[PDB]
């Protein structure tokens, strides 16, 4: 009779897959960065995006082949994402519900996680365990209090 | 009891458990559960180890030589170093520098390194004409990047069944219990084992696994608790705690004293000297209790008296009442109380008279209650109540 339990209950088993795949992801971390980063640099020179797959990469890339870069590069920043969904409880506990809801104080923390990966930083010297949080707790807070009193408050 | 210090099979730099001639046989508890029988030899190559799977090319890892005598740079970690460094990259990124102690030498004259290979300087033999000082464990292979030799050190110590026996004397009350002293050492691990960079000051522990075997619990009080507690009359003056590691069968008996008008006065008696092995056949502890008023205690049962009910006779029990009436009743007439019951004069008497005929009655007290059929009983016969116990109910 519980979706929080659900979170358990299906991700309490989710692991971190270690931090080795960090570089396996790094390859993709970029690669995606690229694939877009081009494709909107190319939005940005012209056509505001021709909605063309090839333009999805400045360098040439057979449609299916590059279709493998994405999706694979994506599950990279998706599995690791789903993987790094355990310690998050720390932020939940530390911020209980912040006058909101335990869950909303973790789904808003999920807005973090993603806002880690991307600007998580590969070849750094340690996990976002000291950086992922960082976002996390800077993304919740911002919420929380943006969130919740039905009068927005300025932070000042 | 207590945990001993045994500095031997310590060290202050890492390992290699390539030991010699100590022996457990593997026996699983080559582990805690440690056996330590035999080994005046621990051939061990302390070291540095850094299991940090990290991206390729962090700062710089350099094989073919030892980094720096003192804290050296590696790849954004540094080193309370002791020597040559197995450089340790493997799979798209590297994972665990294993530095192993000391001593480069400089193998040029190439034809050297494995030209003698898992043989070190046994202190006593020497290799290419170099004074043989101590155990220079030959680097398994050595010289990549070509010019620089290694045969590392070794370290070794003698540890027998027990390098130092403690006290080693102990007998107990033992009416069959069988207690024993035992100071087994303890062992970092066995050649299944390849050590890494830890305190390393942990390669021995002669604590006490002192046990107590033998069954016969009947006299062997708590065998599967043959298990220690230790107290303090040996604190000073024989200051050494007697270290019985004693067990206990402190049987608990209530005072059972209450002089209840049914339980009564309960007699307490012991035999405690400071301990006959529960005196085979003992006068351990007693509770003699007493029965209400005058009483031919009668048909009264075999001690346990599960049925606390006890047939028994007081002056009042037998109703003792003037039979001016002629000799008319006898050993157990059924008086249900009516008329002409004490013929001429009448009485209230009740239950089962054992006679009304010297003119003084015989009924042990009795009192009837008509009932019906329809019944659900409890009492049957020979049931001296106490009050309000349930008897034969009628639904």
């Amino acid at each position: 009779e519980d979706s929080i339990r659900l979170y358990l209950q299906e991700i309490g088993r989710i692991r971190l897959l270690r931090a080795d795949e960090e570089i396996e992801l790094a390859r993709k971390i970029a690669d995606l960065l690229e694939l877009e980063r081009v494709r909107e640099r190319l939005s940005e020179k012209l056509e505001r995006d021709p909605r063309d797959s090839e333009w999805a990469e400045a360098v040439q890339l057979p449609l299916p082949a590059f279709r493998y870069r994405l999706h694979i590069g994506r599950r990279a920043k998706d599995k690791m994402v789903q993987s790094n969904l355990r310690l998050v409880v720390s932020i939940a506990k530390k911020y209980m519900n912040r006058g909101l809801s335990f869950q909303d104080l973790i789904q808003e923390g999920s807005l973090g996680l993603i806002r880690a990966a991307e600007k998580f930083d590969h070849e750094k010297g340690y996990k976002f365990s000291t950086y992922a949080t960082w976002w996390i707790r800077q993304a919740i807070t911002r919420a929380i209090a943006d969130q919740s009193r039905t009068i927005r408050l300025p932070v000042h | 009891v207590a945990e001993l210090i045994d500095d031997r099979y310590r060290t202050t730099t890492g390992g290699f458990l390539k030991f010699a001639g100590v022996e457990v046989q593997k026996k699983g508890k080559a582990k805690l559960g440690y056996e330590v029988v035999q080994g005046g030899t621990l051939l061990w190559i302390p070291e540095e180890t850094h299991e940090v799977n990290k991206d390729i090319s962090l700062l710089l890892v350099e094989d073919g030589q030892y980094v720096e005598a003192g804290t050296e740079v590696v790849k954004d970690i540094f080193c309370q170093n002791s020597g040559v460094v197995e450089v340790t990259q493997k799979n798209d990124i590297l994972r665990e520098v294993v530095v192993k102690p000391g001593e480069l030498l400089m193998v040029d004259d190439p034809e050297a390194v494995i030209g003698r290979d898992n043989t070190l300087l046994q202190p006593g033999e020497e290799l290419l004409g170099q004074v043989a000082t101590e155990l220079r464990y030959i680097q398994y292979v050595e010289s990549p990047e070509g010019p620089a030799l290694l045969s590392r050190p070794v370290v070794e110590f003698a540890v027998p069944s027990n390098p130092d026996v403690p006290s080693t004397t102990s007998v107990s009350q033992q009416t069959g219990r069988s207690i024993q002293m035992r100071a087994v050492q303890r062992l970092p691990y066995k050649d299944s084992e390849r050590v890494k960079s830890v305190e390393g000051v942990e390669l021995l522990r002669t604590q006490l696994v002192l046990e107590i075997e033998q069954e016969g619990e009947q006299e062997h009080n708590a065998s599967p608790l043959a298990a220690d507690i230790e107290l303090i009359p040996d604190l000073e003056d024989a200051d050494v705690q007697r270290l019985q590691l004693v067990i206990l069968e402190s049987l608990v008996l209530r005072r059972d004293i209450a002089a209840d008008a049914t339980q009564g006065s309960t007699q307490t008696s012991l035999e405690v000297k400071d301990g006959d092995t529960i005196v085979p056949g003992s006068v351990v502890a007693r509770t003699q209790i007493l029965s209400k008023e005058g009483g031919i205690v009668r048909g009264v049962q075999k001690g346990s008296e599960a049925v606390r009910r006890c047939l028994v006779l007081r002056h009042s029990d037998m109703a003792t009442l003037n039979i001016s009436a002629k000799p008319k009743v006898k050993a157990g007439d059924l008086i249900v109380a009516g008329t002409e019951l004490a013929p001429g004069i009448f009485a209230e008497e009740s239950g089962q008279i054992v006679g009304v005929k010297n003119y003084a009655v015989t009924i042990r007290a009795g009192r009837p209650y008509r009932v019906s059929p329809g019944a659900v009983l409890q009492i049957e016969d020979g049931d001296l109540v106490q009050r309000g116990d349930n008897l034969v109910l009628l639904v």
